[PDB]
């Protein structure tokens, strides 16, 4: 639910031979491009490399968005792919080499299986035996089951009142005690399954995840308890120290087979906007051997650099970083092109064109930017609509055009300049 | 003073949207932060890999039980055939979860861990006029920090009492309204979430409120 | 099976490809070409390594493509962990929490290692009973033998704020510091249900009950963030504390660290700092450089620059290498020359040899062709591009055909450049 | 370590005898 | 021993009775009218009578203004406070720059305080009191002194307190047979713990087991402590102590912490000068030395004029770089050295020559003679050399790569052939621009 400007883009459409078609899953067009990042979606599947780099160039509304949004699509839900804008890195807590290096960690996954319990019923005797144990009763609507419980976890039961009668979800690694409720009978329901718990987790994190985790401590009881009170702001965490034990301890299960490593995506948008101090740690970072694949976007040609105030690069981007990066381009749309994306909008966004109001607003792509034409069909079936009919007739669209203008005509407009 | 004094209200599901116990992981084997202050280097390099209990011999002392000791001398119907298979399958799953436990909650070692740090820490006031705790005369910084020195850093206490002459005179601006904490936050709350902050906030003003009590004069 | 660190920009670079007599080899381990620059590279590495004399700095120039970087990175694998390898980028000391001057500092400090040598007596066995009237009686046990110890005040407060129990593996030390160890594995089945998460069961010590340790561990000068706070080694976890007072750093911490060489509790063993894309630093750091060398304990720096007579940063003036005239007196320049026909086709190779490509050598050629007329970094990528695009082919050698497949999908800046002429 | 054996083991013998 | 840096060499201005230089005094070379001028500055910073004198060591780069600035601070000895500040180092994220500057200011003035302690120590063996006749009516057990037995490694004395001392000894809750501490003029008694000699034979207690004092019961020594003015007023800041929410603030790292005059100058001058009137302490004014000055902004010039203008300030030596050049935070205002003409009226200017190839070849020894390397004439002959064409700082760095080319080499001194290799391997500062200037 709830269709958005990319929803319609269901993968990157190439074949089994790996040659774009012309239309496919959403995407129509762009042949070669769509061919380069199937090249590319391979060398993400591949797992292999480390801080490869691609930058989808071109015009603004020629597809790069949804190129690489295609790539996310074409990969599943299985591998990271993290969505930065340039602008993003401007953070008023973290200097800006901390925040890209930590999306670049937000796009390396950790896939681990971890079998494991907890015992939840409602508890129907206490009884500590200085404490040696604890044993306690719990009770769910398939039985009764009396556990031996470590005398550690005497004090998590202490802290939450658990008292009979009450139901809780006692975790079996970590011992920790939860209190869900009082019971149903005396609130919260008799749970329904067995009392012993147990299940395969699989789901996945990714190394920046873990970093934060490892950031700040957490309970202690002592002064420690003032520092969970107080702001709680980001810090950037320390290169040559922690995040590289951080890297030991994940190489060290990887190698137990406890867990797998799923290289990701980082893909930023409007790189242009990322300082120049940026860009050069950008290509002193995308060399490391731990880096994902990277993807930049930018719409704009030859002009100045952010934070030099005169040195002119192509695509905004220093030549520097524009080696060590491979180049894809995108294109502008022939009419015919702009007919079928328009369609395909249309019969994702839940809207029925009849041929002559198509035929028309694709005239308007002609005039306008495509993007436009798109913008129309949703307000022009809503008149539509008011007017009882099913279809967007062309009275619709060719009068829905009258009350909102394009960046252009708008422009000339603005001519009037008083 | 306010009783208007505003509350937030929120649904059940909100305050529970961070909540799920059998769909989340445990990062209890990737929390290097919560070695430091507790674990040892020798712990983690030398004892756990000579003294390391294998699924055998928690196995084996789950065997006849030990005889108990000698302290005191001074010398100088039936049974369920599958009711009993069944107590062994799960005996044999205790066992091994032990097993698979008490490797997990041992398997990495400190950043540093207790004795790098210890030898790091120097005698808390680093770089101060004033001394560290000294045992003794019979130990050298007892002789390098002269006792005029220490005078001269009027500790808050002094602060506060040589201040107190104007504190009792010049201390008059109170803010024209006042109200109770930022905001109560009611709901259909998960039961837990009102005994920790109780418990919490008993913690707190258990320790430091006497420290407080110096302040009180100007509060 | 694909571990965190993978096939990266320079991960053929094992080492710095030298003769024992500092002489490079035409083809060695990683590394091709550059001789004369490997061979300067040798000379700074072999004093980083006599560690004998302070604050040296080295400047690796050259056009984009030379191999400053993978020059830099064959110093630091020929160099074993032992000694501090500290690598940043000049951007990265643009800090929030710390002006530029601090964050250098800091970098400066961590590329000094101090090994710590610490030597503690202990006690160490499976707590049998306890006993608290105060005063009480604790039995040890090891599996060899066993002991009464009486107990003293404070010790019983150790105990009992500690909640030691009967099974417990406990260690004591002289000064005591109390840690348990472990759980006895007779106190068991506790997990027929649940364990508590810092709770472990590996079994009670052998040998004698009094024993010695010895711990060795490298940390950085550095550890100056150990002592900034009242609890602060959380610091060395997030970055946190940001400008430490200069009157415990300087004197404090190196007094103490010398008092410990001089007992022999500790040694300096100077690294490393390599600042690649050093031009990025403004006048303020440079000049702060300029003394930071002169000090007694500087690690050795090189720097990695690849840009022309350019204005230096936070000014309107324009020097060599985009660095100040004052700072370039203070260093040993080590210049890099582009690679010709033959040493390009050869890295080319090494390329292939380290992603596990097998090409053609017609591919081999064609692909050397490219890279001498756009840029060498882009013929690198051709490799794994032209790899996977022979892998849908059902093939399993890259070859000239195949080349061009991937060169007209992946366009280089020149040709990237060249297309602008629609100017949207 | 072996005294303590030696000595357990005339602690035992003596408590065996009585 | 310690390693060898760049002005590792310098141990001295150089200078004779009469304030001169012969050629090469203590290691320095040249320069000797600078290191004259210096001389007389030195002079000023022992008198200890002026307040704010500042001078600026002048010249190009290369041309010693670091080595005789630092010379200086060897001619006075470690007693005095010398403080090293780059210019650079006054632009921070917690403070204001002209905080900084004021820090430094008074990071370098010192004050040296004596104070002799006196103290009784051992295994305290008699704890007595001594009855007396009723000081009223009849209550007896009238306490008119306690007599206490004190051992140590050299004698067992009895000494008798006022009771007074009872009264603290028992709240202390000393027992006969541990070891105390007591404090004469003072009047503490500190228990630091029962005696050795009843030894942890069993006993695990953490609670010190304390060797039996060495040397007399009785011992008195001066304790003799230097602290800069900027170490009490930090102390006064941030202060320490297990009390006092306040104190409390020790999860937080220290920002914002500029310090305030009511402090430094109502509450801490007058301490000082207390203890300087008394006989207990006195002042020693140091020297703040500020290399790369022309790294200060324009409201850290025009501050210096009130600094510099202080009756409590150091002397201040700055020096600097640049020829007429833009100061810093300025809207290109062009000035001698970066330095604003006003703060210049303010500083007697030190120059500093460029060396002549003489000088230079004494230089390259003497750098030599330091770093541990043998060089034969020839080499030291070339070295010389090719650093007239350059600069001499390169020409010295050249030693230690050539000498590990020698080792390497089996060489055990620099032949000129090695010189020849390194000055190959590696190129200063102009050829390198050269090179840039001819590719692109
Ligand atoms: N190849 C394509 N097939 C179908 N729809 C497309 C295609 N390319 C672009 N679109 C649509 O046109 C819009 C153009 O916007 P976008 O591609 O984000 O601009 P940019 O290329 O500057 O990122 C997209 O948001 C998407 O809705
Ligand atoms: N001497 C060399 N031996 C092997 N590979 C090299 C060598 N020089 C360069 N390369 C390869 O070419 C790339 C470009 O060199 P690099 O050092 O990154 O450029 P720069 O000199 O601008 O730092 C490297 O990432 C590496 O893969
Ligand atoms: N008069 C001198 N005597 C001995 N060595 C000198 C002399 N002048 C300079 N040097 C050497 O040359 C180097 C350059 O002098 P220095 O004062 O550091 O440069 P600057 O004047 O730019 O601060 C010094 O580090 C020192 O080793």
């Amino acid at each position: 639910q709830r269709i958005a400007s990319h929803s319609h883009v269901k993968g990157l459409g190439l074949d089994e031979s790996g040659l774009a078609k012309q239309a496919a899953s959403g995407l129509v067009g762009q042949e070669n491009a769509r061919e380069a990042c199937g090249v590319i979606v391979e060398l993400i599947k591949s797992k292999k490399m480390a801080g490869r780099a691609v930058l989808l160039a071109g015009p603004p509304g020629t597809g790069k968005t949804a190129l690489a949004l295609a790539i996310a699509q074409e990969l599943g839900s299985k591998v990271p792919f993290c969505p930065m804008v340039g602008s993003e890195v401007y953070s008023t807590e973290i200097k800006k080499t901390e925040v890209l290096m930590e999306n670049f960690r937000r796009a390396i996954g950790l896939r681990i299986k971890e079998t494991k319990e907890v015992y939840e019923g409602e508890v129907t005797e206490l009884t500590p035996c200085t404490i040696s144990h604890v044993i306690i009763g719990l009770k769910t609507a398939k039985g009764t089951k009396q556990l031996k419980l470590d005398p550690s976890i005497f004090e998590s039961l202490q802290k939450e009142r658990v008292e009979a009668g009450d139901v809780i979800y006692i975790e079996a690694n970590s011992g920790a005690v939860k209190r869900q409720g009082r019971c149903d009978t005396y609130y919260v329901p008799l749970p329904k399954g067995d009392v012993h718990k147990k299940k395969e987790i699989i789901q996945d994190v990714t190394l920046h995840d873990l970093d934060v985790a490892n950031a700040r401590p957490q309970g202690g009881q002592d002064i420690l308890s003032m520092m969970g009170q107080l702001m709680k702001p980001k810090k950037t965490e320390i290169t040559d120290k922690l995040r590289g034990e951080i890297n030991k301890v994940v190489n060290k299960y990887i190698d137990q087979g406890i867990a797998e490593l799923v290289p990701g995506v980082l893909f930023v948008d409007e790189v242009h906007m990322l300082d120049i101090e940026c860009f050069t740690y950008l290509h002193r970072a995308l060399e490391s051997s731990i880096a994902p694949i990277v993807i930049f976007a930018s719409n704009r040609g030859n002009c100045v650099i952010r934070g030099t105030e005169d040195i002119t690069s192509p695509h905004g981007i220093p030549l520097d970083l524009l080696d060590r990066v491979m180049i894809i381009r995108t294109m502008l749309y022939t009419p015919q092109e702009m007919k079928q994306i328009i369609k395909i909008r249309a019969q994702t966004e839940g809207i029925n064109i009849s041929e002559e109001a198509l035929n028309h607003l694709g005239e308007i792509g002609t005039k306008t930017t495509l993007r436009y034409s798109v913008q129309l069909l949703t307000p022009a079936n809503l008149l539509a609509k008011i007017n009882g009919k099913d279809s967007i007739e062309k009275e619709h669209v060719e009068e829905i055009s009258e009350l909102f203008y394009d960046a252009k005509s708008s422009a000339k407009i603005l001519a009037d300049q008083q | 003073i306010t009783p208007g004094i505003c509350f937030s209200t929120a649904s059940l599901v909100l305050r529970a949207t961070d909540v799920h116990p059998l769909q989340r992981i445990d990062m209890g084997r990737f929390d290097l932060i919560g070695l430091e202050g507790r674990v040892s280097r020798y712990e983690a390099d030398t004892f756990l890999p000579r003294h390391r209990l294998s699924r055998r011999v928690l196995l084996e002392v789950a065997t006849a039980p030990d005889p108990p000791p000698r302290p005191k001398p001074v010398k100088m119907p039936f049974y369920l055939d599958s009711l009993e298979e069944k107590r062994k399958r799960q005996r044999s799953e205790r066992l091994e979860r032990i097993f698979q436990l008490s490797e997990a909650h041992g398997a990495l070692a400190p950043v540093y861990g207790t004795e790098v740090l210890d030898f790091c820490t120097l005698p808390q006031p680093v770089a101060s006029p004033i001394g560290p705790r000294s045992p003794g005369p019979s130990h050298p910084t007892f002789w390098t920090y002269t006792e005029a020195a220490h005078r001269a850093v009027l500790f808050p206490q002094q602060r506060l009492d040589q201040l107190s002459e104007i504190i009792e005179r010049f201390i008059f601006v109170m803010p024209p309204v006042e109200a109770p904490p930022p905001s109560l936050h009611a709901c259909h709350p998960p039961p837990w979430l009102a005994p920790r902050q109780a418990a919490f906030q008993e913690q707190l003003a258990s320790e430091l409120w006497p420290r407080a009590r110096p302040l009180h004069r100007i509060v | 099976v694909t571990r965190i660190e993978r096939i990266g920009a320079h991960s053929h670079i094992r080492g710095l490809g030298l003769d024992d007599a500092l002489e490079p080899r035409q083809a060695s381990q990683g590394m091709v070409g550059q001789l004369a620059a490997r061979r300067a590279a040798g000379v700074v590495l072999e004093m980083i390594r006599e560690g004998k004399i302070a604050g040296r700095a080295v400047l690796i120039a050259g056009q984009p493509g030379t191999g400053k970087t993978a020059i830099a990175m064959g110093m630091a694998q020929a160099l074993g962990p032992d000694t501090p390898f500290t690598a940043i980028a000049g951007s990265e000391i643009f800090s929030l929490e710390m002006s530029k001057t601090e964050a250098l500092t800091q970098a400066f400090r961590r590329s000094i290692g101090v090994r710590i040598k610490e030597e503690t007596e202990i006690i160490e066995g499976e707590v049998v009973e306890i006993q608290i009237d105060k005063v009480g009686k604790l039995t040890l046990k090891t599996t060899e033998m066993e002991t009464i110890y009486d107990l003293g005040t404070k010790m019983i407060e150790s105990l009992t704020k500690d909640k030691v129990q009967a099974g417990d593996v406990i260690t004591i030390d002289k000064a005591t510091g109390k840690i348990s160890k472990l759980g006895r594995s007779f106190t068991r089945a506790r997990d027929y249900d649940a364990m508590g998460s810092q709770t472990k069961f590996v079994q009670c010590p052998d040998g004698e009950l009094q024993k010695r340790k010895e711990v060795v561990h490298t940390v950085s000068l550095h550890e100056i963030d150990v002592i900034n706070s009242r609890t602060q080694g959380f610091l060395a976890l997030f970055s946190g504390d940001t400008g430490e007072i200069k009157s415990e750093v300087r004197e404090q911490i190196n007094a103490k660290v010398a008092e410990w060489r001089e007992e022999g509790k500790a040694e300096i063993i100077p690294g490393v700092l390599f600042i690649d894309e050093v031009h990025m630093l403004d006048i303020e750091s440079f000049s702060f450089l300029n003394r930071a060398l002169e000090s007694d304990m500087a690690p050795v720096l090189i720097m990695a620059t690849n840009r022309g007579i350019t204005r230096i940063r936070g000014t309107s003036y324009q020097s060599p290498h985009g660095i100040p005239i004052d700072l370039l007196d203070r260093l040993l320049i080590v210049s890099t020359t582009p690679y010709s026909e033959k040493d390009t086709k050869q890295i080319l190779r090494i390329r292939c040899e380290e992603e596990d490509v097998e090409m053609s050598e017609d591919a081999y050629t064609v692909l050397t062709r490219i890279g001498l007329e756009t840029s060498l970094r882009y013929a690198i990528q051709l490799i794994t591009a032209a790899s996977l695009v022979c892998r849908k082919r059902k093939g399993t050698e890259v070859q000239v055909d195949d080349i061009k497949r991937v060169y007209s999908l992946f366009l280089d800046e020149s040709r990237s450049t060249q297309y602008m002429k629609e100017y949207q | 370590a072996r005294a303590f054996k030696i000595i357990r083991e005339a602690y035992k013998k003596y408590i065996t005898a009585h």
